[PDB]
């Protein structure tokens, strides 16, 4: 087995910065006043 | 017949062939019938759930208000059932898979809980704390009595029918 | 306004009960799954670790991974470290959990102060998830984890073994759960208004 | 070689399980009907007491906690939960830019305890929801991630 | 010892599991028989007085107890 882990990583951190961008979206909703 | 579990019906002997890597080997071979008895595991486990399962539905018919005691029968008729399933499994082989015994009594267990869980809903519905007492006339729709519950009047049908058919299929399927 | 206001209040609030969940998955998730860390090209042997359980390749040019250690038991974790980080994990786990167990309170009590226990409790959370992935590189000077990623690899110090995919997936979790605090944190208060 | 279930899902799994339901039901029973409660949630722990001896039957003494040992263990804090929830219900029934500051933005003291009559309306939702959570992680985690 | 078969021990088990059973549905039967049939309002008294078959189990549950013993003991013995 190719033993390499960078698309593991990559979708992994895609999936991450998915979450923290609609929490920071949820941020945007409540401070915009 | 030296058996205390089982009974030796008869005996079938034949002849056959068995093939092997290294060759085809004549085979001689009986096989007795055996039938276990029943009446040690009706006098010993079975007996007993039914008689504890008649005892949980018998809290269906006193006063509502009764508190106490009927929670004393529903919490002590589980135990008891608790009791007996675990004597009953101790003495049988260690099988993993359910046998037709663990059936019914699952099914014994189950009836025993819905007995207290009807308890439960009946006294969720419960108004007054206080008995009837006796002298006192009660106007069908102190002063006012809480009524007889209709759910107590519809379990003690319901509950003894039930456990009733469950054992007539159980018994049927089996024997 | 006031109607707009308060259905975004319920949106946003039914969004953040959502990412709670979310974020208690990955816990789980990083939590079972034993990888944190795994071989590399030039490791001396194959295999990855978690917080508690291990698999290390028998060394003869196949799998054969044997596999040890579960957290029900103390011994079989390769250092302390391990079992410290193991357990922050685990309280981290716990306090999620309840936080989510706590949304069942948002019948009765006020939605404000529901939103606060949340706020904290996520906090809480976060921290024992952090205070996991500090103490978990300490860890690694186990003579177990040195004679699988070699003599190189000590202390807060990688060496040939390469973080997996659930070192970086707890991390954004800590990350996530920082921001879902605040988060619970301002939205208990504009419930207020 | 893959062990079989059947006896154990039938043994201690459902039975466990339905003790810890008979324990909640003690959240519906009316206060101040103390005997009742209180024989109520003793005697479903002595229950469990019971059930848990027959988890280790069949394995040798290892020092370490299976998954069937956790089960009960989680089991029986769920029934002493319960009966320290209805003992503490009825004692304490019978007797800077961000927004303000960090105390009021945080920590709840304006107010908060007052409202201990309605922990069992807490604990009517609070109990099975924490153990129906408790069996999605622990059923998942057992069968599927490990 | 595990002997799978019904015997004497077994049979005064059971008796007696039956004897404290039927005590237990006596005392049922005179909790309905008051608060069931009041609402509405050795030979047998009637149903209708609870006293009456409390004092009717006081004197025929020790009688047929001796004699399910009697029967028992003289039957193996
Ligand atoms: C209090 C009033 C006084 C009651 C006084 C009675 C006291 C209690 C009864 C009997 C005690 C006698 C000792 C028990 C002895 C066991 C009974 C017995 O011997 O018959 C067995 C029949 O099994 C069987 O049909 C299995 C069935 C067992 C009986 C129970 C089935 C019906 C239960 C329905 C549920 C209703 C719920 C109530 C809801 C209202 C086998 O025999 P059989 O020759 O074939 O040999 C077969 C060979 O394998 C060795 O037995
Ligand atoms: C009520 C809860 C019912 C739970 C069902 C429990 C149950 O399945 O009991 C079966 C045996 O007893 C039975 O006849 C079940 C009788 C069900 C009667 C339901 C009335 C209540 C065992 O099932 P198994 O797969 O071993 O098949 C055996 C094979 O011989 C059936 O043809
Ligand atoms: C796989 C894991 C399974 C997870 C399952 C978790 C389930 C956990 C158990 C119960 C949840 C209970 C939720 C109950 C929410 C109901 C809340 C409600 O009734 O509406 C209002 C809005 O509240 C609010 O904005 C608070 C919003 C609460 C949001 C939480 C519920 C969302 C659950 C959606 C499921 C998504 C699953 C997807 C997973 C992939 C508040 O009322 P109210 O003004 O009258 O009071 C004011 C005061 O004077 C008296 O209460
Ligand atoms: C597991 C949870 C399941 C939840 C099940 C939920 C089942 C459920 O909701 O029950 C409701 C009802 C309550 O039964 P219940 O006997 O307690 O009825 C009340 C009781 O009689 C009170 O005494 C009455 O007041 P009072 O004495 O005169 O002062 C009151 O009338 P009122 O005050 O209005 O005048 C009555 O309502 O009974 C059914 O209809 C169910 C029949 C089917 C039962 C089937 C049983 C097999
Ligand atoms: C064997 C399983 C039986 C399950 C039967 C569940 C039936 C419960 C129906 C609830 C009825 C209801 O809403 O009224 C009770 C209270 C209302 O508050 P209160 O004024 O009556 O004190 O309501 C509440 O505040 C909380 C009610 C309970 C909701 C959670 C039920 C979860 C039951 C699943 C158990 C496994
Ligand atoms: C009270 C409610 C809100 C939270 C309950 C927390 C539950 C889900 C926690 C408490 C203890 C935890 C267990 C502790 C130890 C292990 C052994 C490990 O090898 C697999 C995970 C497993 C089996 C955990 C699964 C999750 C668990 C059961
Ligand atoms: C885990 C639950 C245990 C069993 C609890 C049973 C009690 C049920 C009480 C609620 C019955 C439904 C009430 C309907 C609303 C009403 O009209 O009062
Ligand atoms: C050691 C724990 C025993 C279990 C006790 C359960 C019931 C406790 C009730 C609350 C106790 C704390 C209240 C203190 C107030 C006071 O001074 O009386
Ligand atoms: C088990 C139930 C535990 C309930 C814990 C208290 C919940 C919050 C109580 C009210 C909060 C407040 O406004 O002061
Ligand atoms: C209703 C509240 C209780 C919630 C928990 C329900 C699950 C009880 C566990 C029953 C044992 C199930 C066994 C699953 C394994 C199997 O059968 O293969
Ligand atoms: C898809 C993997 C799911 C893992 C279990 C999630 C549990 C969530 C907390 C109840
Ligand atoms: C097995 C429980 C039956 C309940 C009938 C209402
Ligand atoms: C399962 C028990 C049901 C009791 C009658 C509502
Ligand atoms: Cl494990």
């Amino acid at each position: 087995d190719s033993r390499d882990y960078s698309t593991e990583l990559s979708v992994t951190v895609a999936v991450g910065a998915s979450l923290l961008f609609l929490n920071i979206l949820a941020f945007a909703a409540l401070y915009y006043k | 017949s030296r058996l205390n579990q089982y009974d030796l019906l008869g005996q079938t002997v034949d002849s056959g062939i068995v093939q092997s890597s290294t060759g085809e080997y004549v085979v001689m071979t009986t096989h007795f019938h055996l039938k276990r008895k029943i009446g040690y595991f009706v006098i010993q486990t079975y007996l007993p759930c039914i008689m504890t399962v008649i005892l949980s539905q018998v809290s269906f018919w006193l006063n509502r208000e009764s508190v106490p005691a009927r929670t004393v029968f529903g919490v002590t008729t589980v135990l008891t059932m608790t009791t007996l399933s675990i004597s009953a499994r101790n003495s049988l082989p260690k099988v993993a898979y359910a046998t037709a015994m663990d059936w019914f009594i699952a099914v014994c267990y189950a009836f025993v809980f819905s007995a207290l869980i009807e308890f439960a809903t009946v006294n969720y519905f419960t108004k007054r704390g206080y008995a009837w007492d006796g002298k006192s006339v009660v106007p069908e729709k102190k002063k006012t009595f809480n009524s007889v519950s209709k759910i107590d009047r519809l379990s003690r049908i319901a509950f003894p029918l039930l456990f009733g058919i469950f054992n007539l299929v159980y018994w049927a399927t089996y024997l | 306004y006031h109607e707009h206001y308060m259905r975004n209040s319920r949106a946003i609030g039914v969004l953040w009960a959502i990412f709670t969940i979310c974020f208690a998955i990955i816990n789980v998730v990083v939590f079972i799954q034993p990888y944190w860390v795994g071989d590399s090209v030039s490791t001396p042997k194959p295999g990855y670790f978690g917080l508690f359980h291990y698999c290390v390749g028998s060394g003869l040019a196949g799998r054969e991974l044997t596999c040890r250690g579960s957290f029900t038991d103390f011994s079989t974790i390769p250092s302390s470290a391990f079992k410290a980080a193991a357990f922050f994990v685990l309280l981290s786990m716990v306090l999620i959990l309840g936080c989510i167990t706590c949304f069942s309170l948002f019948f009765f009590c006020n939605t404000a102060t529901v939103y606060k226990i949340c706020a904290w409790m996520q906090l809480l959370a976060a921290l024992c998830l952090v205070l996991g992935c500090m103490i978990f590189p300490d860890g690694w000077d186990a003579e177990t984890i040195r004679d699988m990623c070699g003599a190189k690899t000590g202390k807060y110090s990688l060496g040939d073994c390469s973080v997996r995919w659930a070192y970086i997936l707890a991390i954004i979790g800590i990350l996530n759960a920082l921001i879902l605090s605040f988060l619970a944190f301002v939205l208990g208060n504009r419930q207020t208004d | 070689l893959s062990r079989r279930m059947g006896y154990f899902t039938i043994q201690t799994y459902i039975p466990c399980t339905l003790i810890v339901v008979l324990s909640w039901v003690s959240f519906w029973i009316n206060k101040d009907a103390v005997p009742a409660r209180t024989s109520l949630g003793i005697t479903t722990v002595l229950t469990m007491t019971t059930l848990s001896t027959i988890a280790r039957k069949s394995l040798p003494k290892v020092s370490y906690v299976t998954a069937m040992d956790l089960f009960v263990s989680v089991c029986f804090i769920f029934v002493f939960s319960a009966l320290v929830e209805y003992g503490t219900l009825h004692y304490f029934v019978s007797n800077c830019l961000d927004g303000k500051d960090c105390a009021s933005f945080f920590c709840c003291f304006e107010d908060c305890h007052i409202r201990i009559a309605k922990m069992d309306s807490y604990a009517r939702i609070f109990f099975p929801t924490a153990f129906c959570l408790f069996n999605l992680v622990y059923w998942v985690s057992y069968l599927y991630l490990g | 010892p595990k002997i799978p078969y019904v015997k004497a021990i077994d049979m005064y088990l059971m008796g007696c599991f039956v004897f404290v059973f039927l005590a237990l549905l006596e005392y049922a039967f005179v909790n309905y028989i008051f608060f069931g049939r009041g609402p509405q309002r050795i030979k047998i008294p009637d149903l209708t007085d609870v006293n009456a078959i409390d004092r009717w189990s006081r004197i025929v549950f020790p009688f047929t107890f001796s004699l399910f013993n009697l029967v028992y003991w003289l039957y193996y013995v």
